[PDB]
């Protein structure tokens, strides 16, 4: 009946913590260089009886992944050739795409050369014909090295020793809330850092029903994340058979111009099976109605955020999603979507610099699982009359939340003090 | 055997019988091939793990328990910390809600432990004829 | 500058009355008019602020509203204790420079 | 629970200077300011002046030159000086505490100022862009600033007032 | 935590009746849920218990063939509490089955008296009559 | 107290993709050079205590 405190080391106690995580890969400059190869077999230990609160929107793993992708992007772009001198005045004629001849410094400082390259309409603007690249008055530009690949490969985010990652294994788990079935892991599953807007590509699929996750459903300002239970298939091709012309512009420097087109005058596109997309859209509106219906396109000016922007084989595609979002619901024939291509992109020109995606020789074709979506409501009208949904891809972090929704970081507090009827041996 | 943190939801005694699994799997060692942002990260994380481990070992030693795991003290359990009897604590609560209930008074208990151990050692110094 | 108010108003027990407060964009138009009741004898009592927000203890039958450069104080269920001089007021370009109205006197007829 | 106590002279001769004091006891402020308003018999209220917690002073533009307001934090009082007293200045002078706050133009929560959108696409009422669009401009994310008055002012507490008569 | 039982039902002899027991304020999955009755003629009588976690049931021999005990899956509230629901359906009612029925939360998660009814609900009155 | 009384103006002239030089525009105001005042009384007291130490 006399109680004394006793120290316990290694008690199952953890607290919510934000720490600097590290990467893991095994099979591409961004992740093949990565860090330490993953363990041959990961240990996922189920924790019986344990119910833990998750919050995907206040998660720090998302911000960590975001800054890590940004820093990796800069580290891989730094050593490559910067096309500062390619801002010469351009004389352009019609072949959209334009044949532009311009002077260029040769290897010898005194000599100059007149070369020609093919440029997409989005890359060039006229001034007073004479033209310039659109970026030259906003920012400098650097050309992505041809060897490095923009293909996302799975990167596992790991917690250090003394910390742990908690993984919710609840199939119907909402974005935030108490998870009745929790297991612990040292590293997450293989997450491909697919850069995308609007529809999500190559993600992980929710089991049982498709999942709708927001920070606040009734708030229009907060986006809507959609995760499929069944993946839809989307085939994207750039049919133009482009050619790469390496023109030397100095000692070592070499610009990769677009040669004359070989083949058809067709623009890149993506097909999606109409049957599967109709089933998926039906299940989507069913889970939408679980909290409440038409779908319309978003029209906001910036082409790279209004269109399903992504990267495929090294070319950056921007896709008209109007075929997917023209609908109204009150409960193969594959649809085809047009995609334009940009080689100059500025996702952070102000933070840093712009990137020139080098042209890809030949026809391009990639097959992608479309696992998710990112939506947004309109401004609140007369209540409960009608609800309209337009697709957005406003930020890249929502993709990280889309794959980090199940994970959470905690630090182990192995020090527990508890009362027993025990006293140390008297001196 | 359930694995690391396997008894997190178990009764405090059921988890207490297998604290050693959690305590052992607390320190890793994940080699390298960094020979970069990733390297800075891996190096920084390396330090923090053994740093927390050594802070905990420091606390264990300054309480007379450098041998780790299970040890007893001369500090009586002041009823103001928690009013529950032995059966309730060891067979009704898990370690998580326990540390939640006692987090208000943890540091006071730590101070009582360090001071009781220091007085024991002063007695040891007195303890020769 | 002085906000324009009628010299006086009056009404009988169990009725509604309204007081107008005409200013300009730089004061009433700013959309933060306040209303104050001065009963001859007692100290002034703040009644309405921020166009519509009621002060503590002010019953509901005292309502403040505003359209453009004209603010309105509506008083329903007139009681004998309402007889008083009423002043509107508003900031004028400055959140420290305040302007008042000329005042309107309320008399209540038909008392026991 | 704010308490205000006025003190000063009851009688001025013509053209004398009137110095009054207001002692605040039991402060319970939240920014705010302390000041003076007046009312001549049979006339409307006329705002005179105030001083705020940051030390800035302000006076009724039509009377500033005859007015002067100081403060003393150690005595927890403020003063009022009125030069050239005439029969026009015989009046009830109320010490007041007032809520003062300037609201700058602010975007609604979850929105951030993004002038690029209207600059380059010409949209109206789109000064703020949804944060969900990560610095990109979306017409579906447009929004004006928080609808509210630019300037907030009202009297939050009134002193009992002090009557000043000017007479030979 | 609070245990809220269904209100009251009137049933004719030979019929069946289903009493509910909704829980909150504690982890429903952890503590056993017992069903005990009280009649004026025979006094207090323990009927059985069921585990919300495993589904294991233990019925007294007198009610093994006419009483059905079920539980739902716990609905999490925070982490240390949840809401749940258990049901007991008693059939072939007789006049001596008239009385008050209770569901009750157990005492300890482990030990020598895990199922021991510790936290009781307000009771459900069952009347068998014509 | 140190003041540069000239009311200078900054002219951002673009000299390449991204690069921008900040030139000095025409002066607005007086043709006075920057200066600093120091109270002679306080500086005489301080100088006295200095020469004492
Ligand atoms: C997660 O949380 C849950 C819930 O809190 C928790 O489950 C509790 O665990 C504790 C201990 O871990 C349990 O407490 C122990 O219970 C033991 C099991 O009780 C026995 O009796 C049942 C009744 O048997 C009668 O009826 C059957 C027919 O149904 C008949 O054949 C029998 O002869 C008898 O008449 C029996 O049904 C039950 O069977 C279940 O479990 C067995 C495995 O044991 C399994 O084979 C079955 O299929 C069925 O699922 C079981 O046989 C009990 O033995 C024990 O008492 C001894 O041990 C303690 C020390 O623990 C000694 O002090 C004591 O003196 C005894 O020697 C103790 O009472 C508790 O009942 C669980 N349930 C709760 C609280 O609701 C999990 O453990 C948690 N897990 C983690 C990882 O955290
Ligand atoms: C998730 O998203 C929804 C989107 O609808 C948000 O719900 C709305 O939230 C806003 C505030 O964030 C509400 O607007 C405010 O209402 C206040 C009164 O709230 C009570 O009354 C309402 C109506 O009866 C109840 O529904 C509510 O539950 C409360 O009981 C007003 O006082 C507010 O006005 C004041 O603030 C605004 C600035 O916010 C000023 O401009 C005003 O002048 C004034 O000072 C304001 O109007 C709105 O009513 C909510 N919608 C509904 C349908 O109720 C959720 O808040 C959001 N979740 C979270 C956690 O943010
Ligand atoms: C995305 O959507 C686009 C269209 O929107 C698809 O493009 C089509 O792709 C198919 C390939 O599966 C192309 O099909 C080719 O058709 C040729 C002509 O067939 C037509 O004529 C016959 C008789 O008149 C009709 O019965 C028939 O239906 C067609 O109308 C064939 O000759 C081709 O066969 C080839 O293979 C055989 C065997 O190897 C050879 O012997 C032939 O000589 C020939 O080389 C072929 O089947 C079709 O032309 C494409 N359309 C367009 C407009 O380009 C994409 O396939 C789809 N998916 C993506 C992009 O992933
Ligand atoms: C979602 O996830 C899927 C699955 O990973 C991705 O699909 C991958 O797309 C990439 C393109 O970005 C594919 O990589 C390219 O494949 C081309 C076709 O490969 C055929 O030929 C090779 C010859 O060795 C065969 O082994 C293979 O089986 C195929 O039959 C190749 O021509 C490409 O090679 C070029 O690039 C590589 C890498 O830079 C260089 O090393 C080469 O020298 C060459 O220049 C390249 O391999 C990849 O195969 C696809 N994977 C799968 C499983 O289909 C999607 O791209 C992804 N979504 C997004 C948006 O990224
Ligand atoms: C460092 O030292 C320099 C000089 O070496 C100082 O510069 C002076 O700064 C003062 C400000 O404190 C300037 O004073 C201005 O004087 C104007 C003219 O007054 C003259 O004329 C009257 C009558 O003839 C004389 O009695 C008086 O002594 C002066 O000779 C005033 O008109 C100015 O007043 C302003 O404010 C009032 C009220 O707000 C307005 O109504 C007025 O219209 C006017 O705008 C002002 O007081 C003085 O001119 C400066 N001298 C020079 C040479 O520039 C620095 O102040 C000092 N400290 C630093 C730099 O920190
Ligand atoms: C995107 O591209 C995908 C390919 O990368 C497309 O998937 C392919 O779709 C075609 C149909 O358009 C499938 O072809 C079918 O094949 C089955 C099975 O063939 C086998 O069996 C037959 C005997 O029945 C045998 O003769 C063959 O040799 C095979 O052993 C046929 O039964 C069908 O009739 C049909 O021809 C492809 O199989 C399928 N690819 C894969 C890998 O399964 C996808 O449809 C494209 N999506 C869009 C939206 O364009
Ligand atoms: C220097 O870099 C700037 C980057 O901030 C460039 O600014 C952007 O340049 C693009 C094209 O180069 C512009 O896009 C065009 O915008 C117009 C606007 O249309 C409206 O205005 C016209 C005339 O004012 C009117 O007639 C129409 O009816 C519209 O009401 C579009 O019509 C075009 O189709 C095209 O989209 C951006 O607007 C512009 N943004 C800003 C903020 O200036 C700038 O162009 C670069 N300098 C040079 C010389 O190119
Ligand atoms: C460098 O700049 C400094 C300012 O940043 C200078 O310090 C200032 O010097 C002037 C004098 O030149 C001081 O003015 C004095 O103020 C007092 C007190 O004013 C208060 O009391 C009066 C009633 O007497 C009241 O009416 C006011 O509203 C105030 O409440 C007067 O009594 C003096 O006569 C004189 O006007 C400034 O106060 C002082 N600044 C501060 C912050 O104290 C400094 O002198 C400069 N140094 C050099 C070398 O140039
Ligand atoms: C983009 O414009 C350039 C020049 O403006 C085009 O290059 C020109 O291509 C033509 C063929 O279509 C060349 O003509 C041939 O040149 C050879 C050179 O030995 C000559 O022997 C033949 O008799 C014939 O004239 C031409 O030389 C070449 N360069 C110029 C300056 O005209 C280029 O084809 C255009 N790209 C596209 C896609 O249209
Ligand atoms: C999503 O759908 C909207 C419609 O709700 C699309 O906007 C519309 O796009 C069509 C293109 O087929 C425009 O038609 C063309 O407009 C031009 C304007 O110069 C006109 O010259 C042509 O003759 C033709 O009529 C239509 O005007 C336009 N309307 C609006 C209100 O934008 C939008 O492009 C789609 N966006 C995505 C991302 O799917
Ligand atoms: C430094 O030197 C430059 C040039 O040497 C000066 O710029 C010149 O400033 C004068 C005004 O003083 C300008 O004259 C006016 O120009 C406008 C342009 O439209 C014209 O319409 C007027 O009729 C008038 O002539 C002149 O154009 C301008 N540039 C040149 C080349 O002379 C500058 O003012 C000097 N800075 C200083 C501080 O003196
Ligand atoms: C995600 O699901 C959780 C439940 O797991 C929701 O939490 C409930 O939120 C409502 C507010 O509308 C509260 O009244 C309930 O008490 C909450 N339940 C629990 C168990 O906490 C949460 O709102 C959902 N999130 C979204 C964005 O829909
Ligand atoms: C126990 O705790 C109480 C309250 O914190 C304190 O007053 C007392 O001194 C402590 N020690 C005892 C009772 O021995």
């Amino acid at each position: 009946e006399n109680l004394w405190v006793t120290v316990y080391y290694g008690v199952p106690v953890w607290k919510d913590a934000e720490t600097t995580l590290f990467c893991a890969s095994d099979a591409n400059v961004w992740a093949t260089h990565a860090c330490v190869p993953t363990d041959p077999n990961p240990q996922e230990i189920h924790l019986e009886n344990v119910t833990e609160e998750f919050n995907m929107w206040k998660n720090n793993m998302v911000e960590q992944m975001h800054t890590d992708i940004i820093s990796l992007w800069d580290q891989s772009l730094k050593p490559c050739v910067k096309l500062t001198p390619l801002c010469v005045t351009l004389q352009c004629t019609n072949v959209e795409l334009k044949n532009c001849s311009f002077n260029m410094t040769t290897e010898l400082r005194d000599k100059k050369q007149k070369v020609y390259s093919l440029f997409y309409r989005l890359d060039v603007v006229q001034i007073n014909k004479e033209y310039r690249l659109i970026n030259c008055n906003t920012s400098a530009i650097t050309q992505a090295c041809p060897k490095v690949s923009f293909e996302p490969i799975p990167i596992h985010y790991c917690a250090p020793a003394g910390f742990a990652i908690l993984k919710c294994k609840d199939k119907k788990f909402n974005g935030t809330g108490p998870c009745p079935s929790v297991s612990t892991v040292q590293c997450t599953h293989g997450i491909k850092p697919v850069v995308s807007t609007q529809l999500l590509l190559n993600g992980s699929l929710a089991e049982e029903e498709v999942m709708i996750r927001s920070e606040n459903i009734t708030n229009n300002a907060k986006n809507i994340l959609v995760q499929f239970n069944t993946p839809v298939q989307i085939n994207c091709t750039r049919p133009n058979n482009n050619t790469r012309k390496s023109i030397r512009i100095g000692p070592g420097q070499a610009f990769y111009a677009t040669g004359d087109i070989i083949g058809d005058i067709r623009q890149a596109h993506c097909n999606v099976s109409k049957a599967t997309w109709n089933e998926t859209l039906g299940k989507v509106v069913k889970q939408l109605r679980k909290h409440f219906i038409r779908f319309a396109n978003s029209s906001g000016g910036d082409l790279e955020v209004t269109t399903h922007s992504f990267n495929c084989g090294g070319e950056f595609f921007y896709c008209n999603t109007s075929g997917l979002f023209n609908s109204t619901w009150i409960s193969n024939d594959s649809i085809t979507l047009p995609c334009r291509i940009k080689q100059i992109i500025n996702m952070w020109q102000r933070i840093g610099q712009a990137m020139y995606a080098p042209p890809i020789q030949g026809v391009i074709r990639c097959v992608s699982n479309i696992t998710g979506l990112i939506l947004t409501r309109d401004g609140g009208s007369t209540n409960s009359t009608t609800e309209t949904f337009r697709p957005g891809g406003g930020d890249m972090r929502d993709n990280w939340r889309s794959e980090l929704y199940k994970y959470k970081v905690v630090k182990i507090e192995p020090l527990g003090v508890a009362p027993t009827r025990c006293k140390r041996r008297v001196v | 055997f359930l694995g690391f943190l396997g008894a997190a939801g178990s009764t405090m005694g059921a988890a207490s019988m297998t604290l050693t699994v959690q305590a052992r799997n607390l320190l890793s060692g994940i080699v390298q091939q960094q020979s970069t942002v990733w390297g800075i990260k891996q190096l920084q994380a390396r330090v923090l793990a053994v740093e927390r481990y050594l802070r905990d070992q420091q606390l264990l030693g300054i309480w007379g328990c450098s041998g780790k795991l299970i040890c007893c003290t001369n500090v009586p359990w002041n009823s103001s910390w928690s009013n529950r009897n032995l059966s309730e604590i060891w067979d009704n609560m898990t370690w998580l809600q326990w540390d939640k209930e006692i987090s208000n008074y943890t540091q006071i208990i730590y101070g009582l432990l360090e001071e009781s151990q220091n007085q024991q050692e002063k007695n040891e110094q007195d303890l020769l004829a | 500058y002085e906000l324009t108010q009628p010299s006086s108003v009056s009404g009988s027990l169990g009725q509604r009355v309204s007081v107008t407060c005409s200013g300009s964009s730089s004061n009433v138009g700013n959309g933060y008019v306040s209303w104050y009741q001065l009963i001859p004898g007692s100290a002034p009592r703040t009644i309405i602020y921020g166009d519509t927000s009621r002060a503590s203890g002010v019953p509901e039958r005292f309502s403040g509203s505003r359209s453009g450069n004209t603010a309105t104080l509506t008083i329903s269920s007139l009681q004998a204790e309402d007889e008083a001089d009423f002043f509107c007021a508003s900031p004028d370009d400055s959140s420290s420079n305040a302007v008042f109205g000329s005042g309107t006197t309320l008399t209540v007829l038909g008392q026991p | 629970q704010v308490q205000l106590r006025e003190s000063g002279p009851s009688l001025m001769k013509p053209s004398q200077t009137l110095s009054l004091t207001c002692t605040v006891s039991g402060s319970s402020l939240n920014d705010k300011s302390v000041g003076w308003v007046r009312q001549a018999p049979g006339k409307a209220l006329q705002w005179l002046g105030s001083v705020d917690t940051s030390g800035n002073t302000d006076y009724n533009p039509g009377l500033k030159s005859r007015l002067s307001i100081t403060k003393d934090n150690s005595k927890s009082r403020i003063s009022l000086t009125v030069t050239g007293m005439t029969t026009e200045d015989s009046a009830t002078y109320y010490c007041i505490t007032a809520h003062q706050k300037t609201n700058k133009k602010e975007c609604p929560e979850d929105y951030t100022y993004n002038p690029r959108c209207p600059q380059q696409y010409g949209w109206s009422d789109c000064d703020c862009m949804g944060d969900r669009f990560g610095g990109y401009c979306r017409q579906d994310g447009c929004s004006n600033y928080i609808h509210r008055s630019t300037y907030e002012w009202y009297v939050s507490a009134w002193g009992q007032g002090l009557l000043v008569t000017v007479s030979s | 935590g609070q245990l809220v039982q269904s209100g009251a039902e009137l049933k004719k002899p030979g019929a069946s009746v289903k009493i509910s027991c909704k829980t909150s304020g504690y982890r429903f999955n952890f503590y056993h849920i017992n069903w005990i009755r009280q009649t004026a003629g025979r006094g207090p009588e323990w009927m059985g218990w069921i585990s919300p976690y495993s589904g294991d049931k233990n019925l007294a021999p007198a009610f093994q063939d006419r009483v059905i005990m079920t539980t739902d899956t716990e609905v999490p509230v925070t982490s240390f509490t949840s809401t749940g629901a258990a049901y007991m359906e008693i059939r072939n009612l007789k006049f001596d089955d008239t009385g008050t029925y209770f569901c009750a939360k157990g005492l300890l998660r482990d030990g020598s008296s895990t199922w021991l009814p510790y936290l009781w609900g307000q009771g459900t009155l069952l009347t068998v009559s014509s």
